[PDB]
RNA sequence: UUAAACCGGCGUGUGGC
């Protein structure tokens, strides 16, 4: 949360579509990393063919510029609600409170140049209480382009490559989720016909 | 290391006939497989050129005078 | 307002304390303001435009 | 006196709290104050054996950036408490711990499968909270001994350690102490003036001892002092001629060539650890070495002969390193 | 032996190669270069020392003749890879080389906030301080007794 | 590993045999600055020695005069006496008598040559002197003491309203004349950084500067050993 | 004839200096 702040932060963090917030006010009963589920009650319940509301948070996944959203959740057990409430502190919030970055003790002195021009200094104690390390996601896509000769395959048989580049590969042709990758390693196995035809 | 070489201006003018008379040296220096005429320190070739020159050496008029040594050198080897 | 807040939370009222240094170890005069600042990583990391 | 004056002595480890703990060391001189004072907290801060969390093993989870349905934190949470978790070991360096959980409630430091030589420092620590009854967690946790701080990048030692997709990496952030404040004041000599007492106070991660911590930055500080207590001119390149023909890398084992263990022992069974020996044994003691058959063997010829070595070369100078 | 050996050995960051590279970057200038070319002094030569990160090091006393802060920008560098390119980077584009303006006769290497206000703090006495009145017998003496 | 590194020094540069540079590569990532700082703290203050603290002219007895026979004021005076070292044996405190006519300048050389000090440089000059009928004498008393004690607060507790009606100097008990350690990056096998000290140093000639170096390293071996493993290894 | 070796063009929008 910003230490400092002027009283529209509680708004801007509310009134934008990126957090999950509360439509029909009541109690909730399973709180999960993923989802939320939200027990009305029975005032605001509706006459008929009513129940309960369940709202599916969004996980990693790649934004325009590359950069994880991510919805975490801010409630427990048997918490009431209601409606209007936030109920998942999305990415840059903090209880329901829009909040940028991090707060940071500072000192303005400067300190052996190396704050020259506006250059940071900054200690390790940032990088230790794993404070600003930021996710990003990459979107990689491969295309099975359609030729005059025979269609596109994604047959995991690749020719001329060694055994350790085709570890990472699946019986199918596509890396598992979760095995990380550091330099140019197959993970899409589209290897397809060229021989002409007149044979 | 060397900082400045306004001094190998100071007695070679122009500044660029420096950069000639430099550029002729290192190149025979190079490949050329002749001697540094100063004990280096494990530097760059261009460098050791430039101070060899600093050294009160090297100028257009010897490297001349070497160069017409070395054709008098070459006449009486193919004999 | 700021005073009285700082005045409330037992900190200096001018903000400045007496640091000593993180490697000589000695006091410094002139003591140096500090404080709580809000600052932000900006979308131009070094990894992507080397 | 004059000159030789006395040296200070340790009179206390009074601790106001299971962290934060102070040492009153006594007496200095004159200006040994700030520069004991400075030394030591330098060296407090800078180094420190610690043990903090390493590599951790889910069952249920491929990578810390999913999810898993029961716990109400995501796997980068669990990854960011178990980093605040601190332990303490004693018999080894490097263990592994088992935590098994299940059922509603907050799984704290206390839920899991403790050891002897290992204590943890505070189990009021949380670590995740489970909110589903038929919600179970099991992990493991790889908790070893170091100095300093490590990433988990460049952590990295080769290209199959992390294969198994349950290996997740933390960054190793094990320093016990967390701020070291200090100060001088008139000490109570009992017939001097203006003497010189250093109180150190720190706050830690409660693992190591305050005692031992002061104990081991003074070793640390006295054993870089001593190499110019007798400082003189010492070099080690080697201008000379060293420069051998004997089998470079040969020297060590045979066990780091990318083989099976049977095969480790059995060119144990004819005492040949190093190559340096067997460079001096050629294939005509390879059947004859006990249990050599066809698959052992063809380990044997693979892994040796494709790395540009040949099994049984004749030299004269692996003894005298020339 | 050959060229892909060493390609291999280069492309696998082995320890050999750093070395090398301390070896072949000892007098080699490089070329930096501004995004935005104004005058000659844009450009420049300078003697590069590894440093680890993804970031160029520069003086700060140059900095004032690129007309660059450091609030993002992004400086270019190039190499001589040429006998007469290196010893032109070093006979005319050197740093030391290049101290006067070229417009008129004041010097570019101008000092910057940080050292002129340290020495300014430095040189500005009081009426009274510790150690007033008394005498010294050399500047060594002097810094012996400030520090 | 809990093992840390031992720094192989390259360098000790002995130029004009009284101003040294010492370099030491490499250390660790933060030892450099510690240890550079605790040298230089214990050489400036604590590290003992001997020189001038009393002086006594028998013709004049305050530091402000107008005194004939030297062209140079008393404050002068004062100023060359202070950079006199000298070297004391087992002896703890000495005068020292500077009885001298002549022409030009009365130097250290013309101190009555006692067995129990030794001038380290002869050819210092102290007071240039009128070139006829000037015969100026003053006796100078040093101590062995641990470094620079300044007039101000030695002059209000020695002498409790001077009584002996006696002159001050400034005490410079530290041998070292100056000192600044400087550190820079320096490279092991693919490590990012690590301490390179350069310690530049200039004594009064009395000890080497090495020697000076190796004293204060001594010193604070011998203040930490009361903490320092107990041992060599414990076990 | 045979053998060996090697083998971003355009527009648009945004942002930064
Ligand atoms: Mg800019």
């Amino acid at each position: 949360k910003p230490l400092v702040g002027t009283g529209m932060e509680r708004a801007v963090a509310v009134d934008s579509g990126v957090t999950a917030v509360a439509k029909r006010g009541g109690v909730v009963q399973y709180v999960d990393a993923s989802r939320i589920v939200i027990k009305v009650n029975e005032d605001e319940m509706y006459p008929g063919e009513a129940g309960i509301d369940i709202y599916n948070l969004t996980k990693y996944t790649r934004s325009n510029q590359n950069t994880c959203i991510n919805q975490m959740p801010c409630v427990s057990l048997g918490e009431p609600v209601e409606r209007g409430d936030v109920l998942a502190d999305g990415p840059s919030t903090d209880l329901g409170e829009l909040a940028l970055g991090q707060n940071m003790r500072v000192a303005f002195m400067p300190w052996n140049g190396y704050n020259f021009e506006d250059s940071i200094l900054v200690s390790e104690r940032v990088v230790q209480e794993d404070r600003f390390t930021t996710i990003h996601i990459q979107e990689l896509a491969c295309v099975s382009r359609d030729t005059k000769l025979g269609p596109e395959e994604i047959t995991a048989d690749i020719p001329n490559v060694g055994e350790a580049a085709l570890s990472k590969l699946d019986e199918s042709g596509i890396v598992y989720i979760g095995a990380e990758v550091t330099g140019g390693d197959i993970l899409v196995g589209k290897v397809t016909p060229k021989g002409e035809t007149q044979l | 290391a060397r900082v400045t070489v306004q001094d190998a201006v100071e007695k070679i003018g122009n500044r660029f006939d420096l950069v000639l008379v430099a550029a002729r040296r290192a190149r025979q220096m190079q490949v050329g497989g002749k001697d540094p005429l100063v004990p280096e320190e494990n530097d760059k070739t261009t460098v050791i050129a430039l101070r060899e020159i600093e050294e009160g050496l090297i100028n257009n008029q010897i490297l001349d005078v070497r160069e017409r040594q070395e054709q008098q050198e070459q006449e009486a080897a193919e004999l | 307002e700021i005073k009285e807040l700082l005045k409330l939370g037992d900190l200096p009222t001018s903000g400045q304390i007496r640091l000593y240094d993180g490697r000589t170890g000695e006091q410094f005069e002139r003591p140096v303001t500090v404080g709580y600042m809000y600052m932000l990583k900006l979308n131009h990391l070094v990894d992507d435009k080397m | 006196s004059v000159t030789e004056f006395l040296k200070p002595r340790l009179v206390d480890i009074e601790q106001v709290s299971s962290t934060h703990a102070k040492v009153t060391l006594e007496p200095l001189e004159r200006g040994f104050g700030h520069t004991l004072g400075n030394a030591l907290r330098r060296i407090l801060l800078s180094s420190m054996p610690g043990c903090a969390v390493t590599e951790v093993e889910i069952d249920g989870v491929l990578h810390e950036y999913s999810t898993k349905e029961g716990v109400q934190e995501d796997i980068l949470e669990i990854l960011l408490n178990l980093k605040g978790l601190a332990v303490r070991v004693q018999g080894k360096d490097e263990v592994i711990l088992t935590l098994n959980k299940s059922g509603i409630g907050p799984v704290t430091a206390a839920d899991i499968t403790h050891d002897g030589d290992v204590e943890i420092v505070k189990p009021q620590h949380v670590i995740c909270h489970l909110t589903d009854e038929n919600a179970s967690i099991s992990m493991r946790i790889k908790v070893q001994r170091g100095r300093g701080y490590v990433p988990a990048s460049t952590r990295i030692h080769s290209e199959e350690d992390e294969r198994p997709i349950g290996r997740l990496l933390v960054d190793a952030c094990y320093s016990p102490v967390e701020r070291i404040a200090y100060n001088v004041e008139a000490a109570r000599v009992e017939q001097r003036t203006d003497l010189d007492k250093l109180v150190i106070e720190m706050e830690t991660n409660g693992t190591i001892d305050p005692e031992e911590a002061i104990r081991r930055a003074a070793t640390i500080l006295a054993e870089q002092l001593e190499a110019f207590v007798d400082l003189r001119d010492v070099r080690q390149p080697e201008v000379k001629e060293e420069k051998p023909e004997f089998d470079p890398i040969l020297l060590r084992p045979v066990d780091d060539l990318e083989l099976t263990v049977r095969s480790a022992n059995c060119l144990k069974a004819e005492a040949i650890h190093y190559i340096g020996d067997l460079v001096q044994r050629t294939e005509v003691e390879l059947l004859k070495t006990p249990n050599l058959g066809k698959k052992s063997l063809t380990e044997i010829k693979d892994v040796l002969a494709s790395r540009g070595l040949s099994l049984g070369m004749r030299l004269e100078n692996w003894p005298p390193a020339s | 032996t050959t060229i892909k050996a060493a390609k291999k050995m280069v492309e696998r960051e082995e320890a050999v190669v750093w070395d090398i590279l301390d070896e072949v970057i000892r007098e080699h200038p490089v070329l930096l270069n501004r995004a935005p070319t104004l005058h000659r002094l844009g450009i420049q030569a300078f003697e590069p020392v590894l440093i680890e990160g993804k970031a160029i090091q520069l003086h700060p006393l140059v900095c004032a003749a690129y007309n660059a802060d450091f609030d993002g920008d992004q400086m270019a560098v190039h190499v001589p890879l040429t006998l007469e390119a290196q010893l032109e980077a070093r006979a005319l584009m050197m740093s030391t080389n290049n101290i006067l303006s070229p417009a008129n006769g004041e010097p570019i290497i101008v000092p910057s906030q940080d050292v002129v206000l340290g020495l300014y703090y430095m040189t500005r006495d009081c009426v009274n301080a510790k150690g007033e009145g008394m005498v010294l017998t050399g500047p060594k003496e002097a810094e012996r007794l400030y520090r």
